């Protein structure tokens, strides 16, 4: 009898990524799914060496870095690896989501769920991340943000003071996020798992979004060998930056320790939050721009109430096809936007590129289906 | 893992059992309590027992000895 | 010199399982530390302000922070002047590096005193017991300077002078400055300066043993009501013929 | 056969209220009840502190 | 370590052959009265007194 | 005339909802009157506070 | 139909603690595996609270706990409950690891082994514990045991220098074992699972050895009471320690920060590693005595290899029974010497208590095994 199949711990494996039946059918853009796995362990393992010599205490927060990308033997890749594998995790983290829509994926509500909940996670793990190193983006960094907590009718000065352990961002603030950063990864890695215990439940989606049970393929060879080729141009693209490019993504000022006396007028979160940001200050509302800036994100909790369509995936529907370009293209305005200060044309557009992105989501996609289901006799 | 309809074969047991609701939590706690202990502690002392004592005996010894090699070692050093 | 001697037991108004420390007590404690020890013994966790529930009261512990004069933050020129006395800082006194305990005291370290309680075995008792205790040498001995004797001391041989009698005063309302109830008292202050949550921990600790006074029963007849289903159970063997 | 069955007696093992083949154990279902569910009652409020 | 003289002798009496690690004191000193040595102890770097 | 623990089931008990407001209606008051007695108990087995110690100090 | 047993997660869930059937047999000696899991819990929760204040470089690592105990709120039971949190592991682990060989749980081969798995990481993981404060004991105590890797032929130099990032314990050692001490828990609570994963294919064991599958109870009620009963008195205890006696199982001196140049003739590790102590060095050798404490705990994985008997549990089993309590009490004589100066009675009497117990695991017990059968015509 085949070991492989009854024993306790083989059985999980077995259904992982060896018997578990897929669609003949995925495509690359079915990747992103080890390369999210791929980047969260790498990076909890680059993050673990950087925790061998780093420190918390902001009187040598910023110190140990550079201790590390001096002194340490090879401490520099290590530091440069974490850092843009950082940046990688964002960009899967968005092409996932981003296959997701389009594809329909969306209707395994626990899954995409699961999914969402893994989004806010790595979202809030990597914004500790950069508060880290005590640098001037992650001081006000910390600060601009953490503070929107303060919009909170009531009650929201106690809280932005209890995250704080004082008045303003110190001693207590460090140490803080230091911890969470380090605890949330191991939290986040049990969920994923959570997250792929009810994939399992339905097997995978398809470019067709119709139904591959009538030609599945054993993950043996196919999807094994498909990832490992994938997972070789991930390592292609964070190298290509650790090696080459190490700063491109990072802000240079992050550079330079803290001084709550300054603020250089500029800052702005980490690209991956640009978008987000955006939407925020395109709103004349502490409580308003917050409520905007949380909808922006959890409003992906919101998409399968809209589904409207009578069709899966986006494969054969020309005009919800235009629909998710012009929110991929609007997403990528919102970034740019985001990354410029608050003044003449940025305003206006950024905030016409707000109300596009939450129109676009909440109207326009949810008719471009029913005019299409109608358009087919449906 | 194993449910209950799957676990194995049973003949011919009739099991009486009553509510919770029905009957005492403590039904003679110490009328029935204490004589039972006595006879579980009496029906093991010599197996567990043994040991500690010999255990008991070795350390008072030993650290009696332990002292008295230091401090008793004067003693005589007479000349 | 490798024998040794052991504390006794001084029934302290904090010995027994549920019992506060004297306040009055720590209070001529902190004053035997600023007259006595502090001119030789580093505190450098205990400060001003944690005195202020304790011991003292909030004017109180303003007036004792000014009475010394600690070198503040920088200014403007990169300065570095000196100032009153605030309640925020320590109390960081006799020496600035720690050879230099030694270059005064001659080749001894006298230890942070935050620490002693906890950190040397038989707790007050020992330090109780090694400054009243001071004794005089008896025969074979020796000494090279004044390493002092004391017998509640490893070998015998300190190089702490006795700073006990030398009767100094201001235990206010009027309490005699004896040798013993000036090392009662700076041992009360010590067991505080080493575990200041020592009272609230014991009114805890009267809590939790009175809340599983009612819980531990409760918990265990809950436990019992649900088993008595099995533990009456009647089982009868009926097989055919 | 299975009419020689009798359920083995009980008294042994009974709350008080309920000793009497000829009483009603209905009278008694509300303190019974009532006094089991205040223990857990308690407990929790215990547990809640 | 200033060694005394009777030190100095003490080590040079000692049954070489007998040693775990066979030395003579005078293979280890400069100076008869005059023992340097690094304060690690060889089985788990422990510091001896 | 029945019991107090019946009278106490059925107004309480029974339905799990007035059970648990009975429960969390009566650990309001629990942890007022057992902080109340405990710290007092603690207080009057001591008296070397800085209670009885504050009556010389009202000035400064 | 009932949800409780469809829905992915719940079935997780109901097999835990609901519907698993487990013997209506058990008794107090079962509760130590919750008691671990609480432990586990409860030591990474507090653990956690004390890496928000805690630091780790040399120069604050000791101020930094000081700084919790005295000015961090609370920060004073938080941190003697995690340090007190500690030894009940220990205490329970020792019981848990007890209650195994009396019952002859062991025959659980990949359980049985899991768990020994699960003892030399919580051992591993506790040791790197208390080097964290930074005080004498966490020194020396630092110093004494990793050396030992020195003892390995060949290569022990370098190993021993690896582990501590210079020449000495320094530095590099100190935020490594933070990092170390915050990584495994983690680590531990996953091969736990696995623990109780292979535990579930075969159900719990019982106080007779013989087979409750005749009489099974539902964990449901039962078990889940019976846990949190139990539970409550492992806060009692845990609580009499920090609220009553916080420092009765700790070594006063560990107060007091390092020094390199000290080391005060006294020095043994935390209690729970006093009988394994004891076995070191009452052997005169580098390699014997490091391997003889080696041996002294990875004989766990042996003693199923030298069951004898043909019986399961002792519970019918007088002579070794007999032979199981000399166990203890030999061991409780390897943790007396093992905290006694190596010194006149003591040396030898430690010297012999080291044999016995390697003679009564591997001969006598299985002897005493054999004898049993021939008494009883087997
Ligand atoms: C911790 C970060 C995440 C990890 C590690 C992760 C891992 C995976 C893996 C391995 C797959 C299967 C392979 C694939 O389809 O690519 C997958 C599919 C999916 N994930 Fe995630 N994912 C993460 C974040 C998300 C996010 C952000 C969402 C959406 C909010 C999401 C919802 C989904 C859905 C709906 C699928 C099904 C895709 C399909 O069937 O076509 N997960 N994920
Ligand atoms: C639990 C494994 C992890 C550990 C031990 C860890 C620990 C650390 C430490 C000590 C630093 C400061 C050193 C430095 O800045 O280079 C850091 C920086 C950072 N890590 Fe992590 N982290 C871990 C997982 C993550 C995860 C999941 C993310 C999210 C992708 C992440 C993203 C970051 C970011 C954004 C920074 C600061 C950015 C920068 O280096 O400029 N790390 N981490
Ligand atoms: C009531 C005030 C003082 C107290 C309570 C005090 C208490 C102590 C204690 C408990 C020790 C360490 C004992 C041990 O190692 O077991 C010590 C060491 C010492 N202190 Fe004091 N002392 C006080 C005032 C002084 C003064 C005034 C001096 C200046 C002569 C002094 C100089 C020393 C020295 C030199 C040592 C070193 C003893 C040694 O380790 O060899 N201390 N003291
Ligand atoms: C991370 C520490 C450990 C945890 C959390 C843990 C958890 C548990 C739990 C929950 C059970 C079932 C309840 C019980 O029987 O008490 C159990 C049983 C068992 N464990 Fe562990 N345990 C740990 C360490 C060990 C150790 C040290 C061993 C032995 C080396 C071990 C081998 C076993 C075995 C053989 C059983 C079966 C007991 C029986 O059937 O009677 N595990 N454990
Ligand atoms: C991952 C959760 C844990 C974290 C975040 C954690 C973090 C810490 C930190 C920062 C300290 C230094 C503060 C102090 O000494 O009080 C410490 C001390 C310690 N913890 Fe942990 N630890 C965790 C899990 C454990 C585990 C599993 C054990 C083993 C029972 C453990 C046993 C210890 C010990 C022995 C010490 C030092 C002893 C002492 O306090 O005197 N902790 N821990
Ligand atoms: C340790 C490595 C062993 C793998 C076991 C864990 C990893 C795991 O479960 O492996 C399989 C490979 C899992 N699914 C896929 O990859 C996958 C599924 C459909 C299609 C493709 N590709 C192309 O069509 C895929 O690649 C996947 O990729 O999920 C990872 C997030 C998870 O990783 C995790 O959980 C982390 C929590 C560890
Ligand atoms: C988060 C709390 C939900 C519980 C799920 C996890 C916990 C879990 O799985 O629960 C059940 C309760 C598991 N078994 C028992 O307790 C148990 C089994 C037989 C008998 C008794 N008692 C008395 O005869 C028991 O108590 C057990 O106790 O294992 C713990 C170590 C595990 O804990 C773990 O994994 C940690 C890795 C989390
Ligand atoms: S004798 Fe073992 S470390 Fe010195």
């Amino acid at each position: 009898t085949n070991i492989r199949k009854s024993h306790p711990l083989m059985k999980i494996v077995n259904n992982a990524f060896i018997d578990l039946p897929a669609p003949s059918n995925i495509s690359s853009w079915w990747n992103f799914g080890s390369l999210l796995g791929i980047c969260l362990i790498l990076q909890i393992l680059t993050g673990l060496f950087l925790a061998m010599h780093y420190t918390s205490d902001t009187t040598t927060a910023f110190s140990s870095v550079t201790h590390i990308c001096r002194d340490v033997n090879y401490g520099w890749i290590i530091r440069y690896m974490h850092a843009n594998g950082a940046s990688m995790f964002f960009i899967c983290l968005y092409m996932h989501v981003g296959r997701g829509l389009y594809y329909g994926s969306y209707t395994f509500l626990e899954t995409w769920n699961i999914g969402v909940i893994l989004l806010l996670t790595v979202m809030a793990t990597a914004f500790m991340g950069y508060v880290l190193p005590w640098g001037q983006m992650s001081f006000w960094g910390a600060t601009v943000i953490t503070n929107l907590l303060s919009a909170i009718p009531y009650i929201g000065t106690n809280l932005v003071e209890w995250i704080w352990g004082g008045f303003s961002v110190d001693k207590a603030t460090l140490t803080r996020f230091f911890a969470f950063h380090f605890i949330l990864p191991f939290i986040i890695m049990a969920i994923a798992m959570v997250h792929l215990l009810f994939l399992h439940e339905t097997g995978s989606n398809n470019p067709t979004g119709i139904s591959s049970d009538v030609d599945k393929i054993p993950f043996h060879p196919y999807y094994t060998i498909k990832d490992i080729l994938g997972a070789l141009l991930l390592i292609l693209a964070l190298m290509l930056l650790v090696l080459f490019a190490p700063d491109l993504l990072g802000d240079p000022d992050n550079y330079t320790p803290a001084n709550p006396l300054n603020t250089p007028p500029h800052i702005k979160p980490e690209w991956y939050f640009l978008f987000a940001y955006a939407i925020l200050r395109s709103i004349p509302n502490k409580l308003g721009g917050v409520l905007a800036l949380a909808f922006s994100i959890l409003i992906l909790a919101l998409i399968p109430l809209l589904h409207t369509s009578k069709q899966r995936s986006m494969m054969f529907r020309p005009l919800s096809q235009c629909l998710f370009w012009a929110l991929v293209a609007d997403l990528l305005t919102l970034t740019w936007i985001g990354g410029q200060p608050v003044e003449h044309p940025y305003i206006t557009i950024g905030q016409l590129a707000s109300v596009l992105y939450f129109l676009l989501i909440l109207v326009l996609m949810p008719t471009a289906g029913t005019i299409e289901n109608k358009l087919l006799k449906w | 893992g194993r449910q209950f309809g799957h676990l194995t074969r049973v003949r011919h047991v009739i099991t009486y059992s009553l509510s919770p609701f029905e009957q005492r939590a403590f039904p003679h706690y110490f009328s029935k309590g204490i004589p039972n202990v006595l006879r579980r502690t009496r029906a093991c002392i010599l197996r567990v027992a043994p040991p500690f004592v010999a255990f008991y005996l070795v350390y008072t010894w030993g650290t009696q000895e332990f002292e008295k090699s230091k401090r008793k070692n004067p003693a005589a050093y007479e000349n | 010199s490798d024998l040794e001697l052991h504390p006794p037991s001084y029934p302290w108004s904090h010995r027994g399982l549920l019992s506060s420390l004297d306040h009055t007590s720590i209070r001529r404690g902190f004053q035997v530390y600023k007259q006595v020890c502090s001119s030789c013994h580093s505190m450098d966790y205990v400060a001003y302000r944690h005195l202020v529930g304790v011991c003292y009261t909030e004017d109180e512990a303003k007036a004792l922070a000014e009475e010394v004069e600690v070198q503040d933050g920088p200014n403007e020129d990169g300065e570095m002047f000196m100032r009153p006395g605030k309640l925020s800082d320590y109390f960081p006194k006799p020496y600035p590096n720690p050879e230099a305990a030694r270059a005064a005291n001659n080749g001894a370290l006298p230890p942070d005193l935050s620490y002693i309680v906890r950190a040397r075995h038989g707790g007050e008792d020992y330090v109780f017991s090694l400054l009243t205790g001071y004794c005089e040498p008896p025969t074979g001995v020796s000494l090279r300077e004044g390493l002092y004797f004391n017998p509640y001391f490893p070998g015998q041989a300190i190089g702490m002078a006795p700073p006990i009698y030398n009767e100094v005063l201001e235990f206010d309302d009027g309490t005699p400055a004896t040798m013993s109830q000036v090392a009662k008292d700076v041992c009360t202050f010590l067991r505080w300066a080493a575990e200041p949550e020592h009272d609230h921990r014991k009114r805890m600790g009267l809590k939790m043993l009175l809340m599983m006074g009612l819980l531990l029963p409760l918990v265990y007849a809950m436990k019992r009501h649900k088993w008595s289903v099995l533990k009456s159970r009647k089982l009868a063997y009926r097989p055919p013929k | 056969s299975h009419t020689d069955i009798k359920v083995p007696d009980f008294s042994d093992y009974r709350r008080p209220e309920v000793l009497d083949s000829t009483k009603s154990s209905k009278e008694s279902s509300e303190a019974r009840k009532g006094f089991s569910y205040l223990v857990t009652a308690t407990t929790t409020v215990g547990v809640a502190y | 370590r200033h060694r005394t003289k009777k030190e100095i002798d003490q080590e040079a009496a000692v049954e070489v052959s007998q040693l775990r690690d066979p030395q003579h004191d005078l293979e280890r000193v400069k100076k008869p009265e005059w023992v340097i040595l690094i304060g690690v102890c060889t089985h788990l770097g422990c510091v001896p007194i | 005339a029945p019991t107090l623990t019946a009278r106490l089931y059925s107004l309480l008990f029974r339905r799990t909802s007035t059970f648990a407001l009975t429960i969390v209606v009566g650990a309001l008051f629990f942890e007022r009157a057992f902080d109340q007695g405990a710290d007092a108990i603690y207080e009057h087995i001591n008296e070397g506070k800085l209670w009885k110690h504050i009556k010389h100090k009202y000035e400064n």
